[PDB]
RNA sequence: GCGAAGAACCUUACCUGGUCUUGACAUCCACGGAAGUUUUCAGAGAUGAGAAUGUGCCUUCGGGAACCGUGAGACAGGUGCUGCAUGGCUGUCGUCAGCUCGUGUUGUGAAAUGUUGGGUUAAGUCCCGCAACGAGCGCAACCCUUAUCCUUUGUUGCCAGCGGUCCGGCCGGGAACUCAAAGGAGACUGCCAGUGAUAAACUGGAGGAAGGUGGGGAUGACGUCAAGUCAUCAUGGCCCUUACGACCAGGGCUACACACGUGCUACAAUGGCGCAUACAAAGAGAAGCGACCUCGCGAGAGCAAGCGGACCUCAUAAAGUGCGUCGUAGUCCGGAUUGGAGUCUGCAACUCGACUCCAUGAAGUCGGAAUCGCUAGUAAUCGUGGAUCAGAAUGCCACGGUG
RNA sequence: ACUAUGGUUUUUAUU
């Protein structure tokens, strides 16, 4: 029964929307179409740059896209000024002039999306990923976790055989809405399957 | 479903722009013999009767990620079967959750 | 001595005010003769209060809005009894023998998913 | 001579924008009428709960659209000249009428 | 099972009077119009008082004295044995059960006017002249033997 | 009324006849043209041939990009086959009290123990005592809603007190009330009396607007059927290639011997008819919602203000009330297949769609065995809006009265 | 007191 989204229940609690702007309902559908297009235009233009999250701000005659990265240096790029390709990519598609805005990720080895990406980069090569899962769990309890969990499941061959693998420490309270728990999925998209990974990190209640 | 719709859209949006979307108020004067002494309507009637394919009929817009005949949210433009990962994650402005 | 109270029931909202004077009743700023009801006048404001006497040596003012007109009478009865239950230490419990000082909390219970209207449980019937 | 409108989808964000309007238009000339809250156009936004073979349950979202008029009485176009230049953060729509 | 909410205690009325008269104007309510029974309550009695009883004060007392259920019948089993069993009815609502058996028949019979469909029913109830009561009694009479068990 | 928010065409799987072959659509590697507009014939159309017409962007002027078209091979493509195949998504046991593991203990071992046994509960809930002692998921709580008291600002919402006033918040003014939204406060088995290894834990009472997981939601513990779904979205392997692919036109889905599922309106007379007469509430809305007013028996169609919506409009509350009248009748009530003329969208409603006006008229006397659903604002009952949409639903999703 | 019959084969990890 149920289980329609692991974050859809918790993500309104003290959390502003991932896009902020106002439009009248008779103007809204094209204003939202352009809001998905600015994500898609970013993901075809920026790769491997340690980005965890992006947030959309569309104030009057303006667009701002907050980019959260573990490596500000590889987003701000060459000489600290290779930002214009990354700034202008959203401007003509959004229909408004664009600014640049970068943010640095707090404890990147304690962030479930970037830990998942470290494992995805080794699942897309089918080697060292099991070591990376083990080490992510060992280190998270020394970085600030009160518990951590990973899972890889189903096929990974070669052979037809199905295998699950985790490594796990402490607690992962999903249903406690004060748990402040982090969750992300990631996929490797290989000639041997979709090859997904699931990551949960718990730092503590409130 | 198949990805067949753009090969029709590319001819049918122009068919609508030329023979439908700017031809609706024309109907209120094109056949009126008292509202014109100038010969101006007979020729554009012969042009307007040329197309025979779609416009108001035989043609529905359909969703963009899949050309499904239904599930298009009119005042949002998205398919109700390809929106949950955005809707749940707070990516549509003004929608709130949970329990009310 | 002067008395006041408010009361609600199923879209009806009422207020009642009471003064010393001659037995006169005002409802929606007009005298009680300018009102219409399908039952006999001045009952719902008098009968619950004959334990202290009513409407013979008191000057009344009543206002009511919304809901059904016999539901409005219920809201007025709740208002006038709640306005005067402080008149004695036992009157608060003598009015509970009738139950008019308890609030009629009826106001559309919220819908359950996937069920049609309020809480009514699902029905699959045959087989 | 003129009047304004402010729209948002959140009660705390429309307050966070009202805090800028009173600071941008209602101090010179000093204008003293306080902000009425107005209706929020409460509605449920609904879609089928699952993408396949279920049509019986729907997913429930809360929609509100807040309105503030804030009230201005000074007739000069100078009353809005800074409000048509200053923030006003992202997430709200302002409108100048008459 | 055992819970179940506590069964209700009903009410009297400030005009209709007793708990049973307050039930008469509220039982068999259909279409919810709630103004039909207040012209039919204690309004079939003046002709009853000259057809199957006396006075408008005893015309309905005698109806619920002639219609008087004292026993109910129901199946009971204990393993591989089944019996139709008789049980004495509790007195406190006994006259309200009898009332129901009259006011429903005025709905389930459709002959002439509603100004007749109840008055014509009451004039046989005040005499214990109900439909098919000989075969009704034939069940309770047959079940009497099962108060001796197996 | 499942896959699928509307079956004329279109949808749609199916059938037929046309037609295309590196393919409608993609990359790879080459070679030209801007994207493309205008127009005539032929062809069911897809197209097949002609005749006019355009030269946008970046250029170091070399050629090129997006984009269009044509190739040689690898290939593209598939409502083809399969969830006893995979990623995903669901259906169901399950708001039930359950699930599982470490350390000690027992046993030759699978396994046991813990989770037992006594009290208690909604409860693997709490307490006690045992060769057991502990720990996590589910429970319970965090989230969310509601009857109540307090508080904040007053237009397009309200008006007690106070001054004026046909005596309308209207004008001076004002939050006692209402509306709007928010934030605080109230309730805790706390207090009492009993019941109970005075343990752990129930029952009842007072005071209260509210009483005992506060009431009600959000939920869904491993596993089970080794369930369904490739045709909601992806995809492997086999299989199809001048094609099972995909560009079109014409046909199929109300094709018929009857059964099976689920609903609608009646069979009334507390009803039917005639006549008079009252109150909304929530919603949607600019080639819009359309007032007042006309024209047409009428569906509708016109003229022409208000308003981009707490404002104006859709718009009219019905049930009811109350006086006359008929009188349980296969007709008096009920309305199906009719007879006639009208209203409408669109390329077009002959055949598969809806509406209206005036006559006619069949079945229908509460239903077979059997078996299905419940509990206060619930059943039944009567009004309104909106979504889907070229056009059309007693369906779907919301609002309110009588109860 | 409703209950007799029910063809074949059946799933996870190993050096």
């Amino acid at each position: 029964g149920q289980k329609v989204h692991p974050n859809g229940i918790r993500l309104g609690i003290v959390k502003p929307w991932n896009s902020t702007w106002f439009a009248n309902t008779k103007e809204f559908a094209d204003n939202l179409d352009s809001d998905f297009k600015v994500r898609q235009y970013l993901t075809k233009e920026l790769a491997k740059a340690s980005v965890s999250r992006i947030v959309i701000e569309r104030p009057a005659k303006s667009i701002r896209v907050t980019i959260h990265t573990a490596r500000p240096g590889i987003v701000i790029g060459k000489k600290g000024e290779d930002v214009e390709k990354l700034r202008k990519v959203v401007a003509d598609i959004a229909g408004v002039p664009a600014q640049i805005n970068i943010a640095e990720v707090r404890k990147p080895e304690l962030d479930a999306k970037l830990v998942a990406d470290s494992i995805t980069s080794q699942l897309e090569r089918r080697v060292m990923f099991r070591r990376a899962m083990k080490r992510a769990v060992q280190n998270a309890m020394r970085l600030g976790a009160k518990g951590i969990k990973v899972e890889v499941s189903g096929r990974l061959g070669g052979a037809e055989i199905a295998r699950t693998e985790w490594y796990r420490e402490g607690r992962v309270p999903l249903h406690t809405l004060r748990a402040d728990i982090d969750y992300n999925t990631s996929e490797a998209h290989t000639t041997y399957g979709v090859i997904g990974v699931k990551v949960w990190i718990f730092k503590g209640e409130i | 479903a198949k990805q067949s719709m753009k090969a029709r859209e590319v001819k049918r949006v122009a068919l609508a722009d030329k023979y439908f979307a700017k031809r609706a108020e024309l109907k209120a004067i094109i056949s009126d013999v008292n509202a014109s002494d100038e010969d101006r309507w007979n020729a554009v009637l012969k042009l307007q009767t040329l197309p025979r394919d779609s416009s108001p009929s035989r043609q529905r817009n359909r969703c963009r990620q899949t050309g499904r005949p239904h599930g298009f949210l009119r005042k949002f433009g998205l398919s109700r079967i390809k929106v949950r990962e955005a809707a749940m994650r707070g990516e549509i402005p003004g929608l709130k959750k949970a329990s009310w | 001595n002067q008395y006041y109270g408010t009361g609600r029931r199923k879209s009806s909202a009422a207020r009642v005010f009471i003064k010393p004077g001659n037995g006169k009743i005002v409802i929606n700023q007009r005298s009680l003769e300018q009102y219409f009801g399908r039952e006999t006048a001045r009952m719902v404001v008098r009968q619950p209060l004959e334990l202290v006497d009513m409407v013979e040596k008191l000057d009344l003012y009543i206002t009511v809005k919304g809901g059904g007109i016999s539901g409005q009478a219920g809201a007025i009865r709740h208002g006038i009894t709640r306005a005067l239950m402080e008149y004695d230490e036992s009157l608060r419990s003598e009015l509970r023998k009738a139950g008019f000082v308890t609030r009629d909390a009826r106001q559309v219970e919220r819908k359950k998913v996937g069920l049609r209207k309020a809480r009514r449980r699902p029905q699959f019937s045959k087989r | 001579r003129i009047r304004i409108r402010l729209k948002a989808f959140d009660h705390r964000l429309i307050d966070q924008a009202t805090a800028e309007i009173v600071e941008t238009a209602k101090r010179t000339g000093a204008q003293v009428r306080g902000p009425i809250p107005l209706p929020t156009r409460k509605e449920r936004f609904t879609v089928l709960i699952s993408p396949h073979v279920n049509k019986d349950a729907r997913d429930q979202y809360e929609i509100r659209t807040h309105l503030r008029l804030v009230d201005i009485v000074e007739p000069t176009e100078k009353t809005v000249d800074a409000l048509m230049r200053l923030d006003l953060a992202a997430g709200v729509d302002v409108q100048i009428s008459l | 099972r055992r819970r179940v909410i506590g069964q209700r205690k009903i009410l009297p009325d400030p005009k209709f009077g007793s708990e049973l008269l307050a039930k008469f104007v509220n039982i068999l309510m259909v279409d919810g119009k709630k103004s039909t029974a207040e012209s039919i309550v204690y309004s079939a009695l003046e002709t009853l008082a000259q057809r199957s009883g006396k006075s408008e004060l005893e015309a309905f007392e005698v109806a619920l004295e002639n219609v008087r259920p004292t026993v109910e019948v129901k199946s009971r089993r204990v393993g591989g044995s089944t019996y139709q069993v008789p049980v004495e009815v509790r007195p406190v609502r006994r006259n309200a059960l009898a009332m129901r058996w009259i006011v429903e028949a005025a709905r389930k019979r459709g002959d002439k006017s509603m100004a007749l469909r109840l008055a014509n029913e009451l004039s046989d109830a005040a005499e214990n002249k109900g439909t098919a009561v000989k075969k009704r009694e034939d069940v309770h009479r047959m079940a009497e033997a099962n108060k001796a068990f197996a």
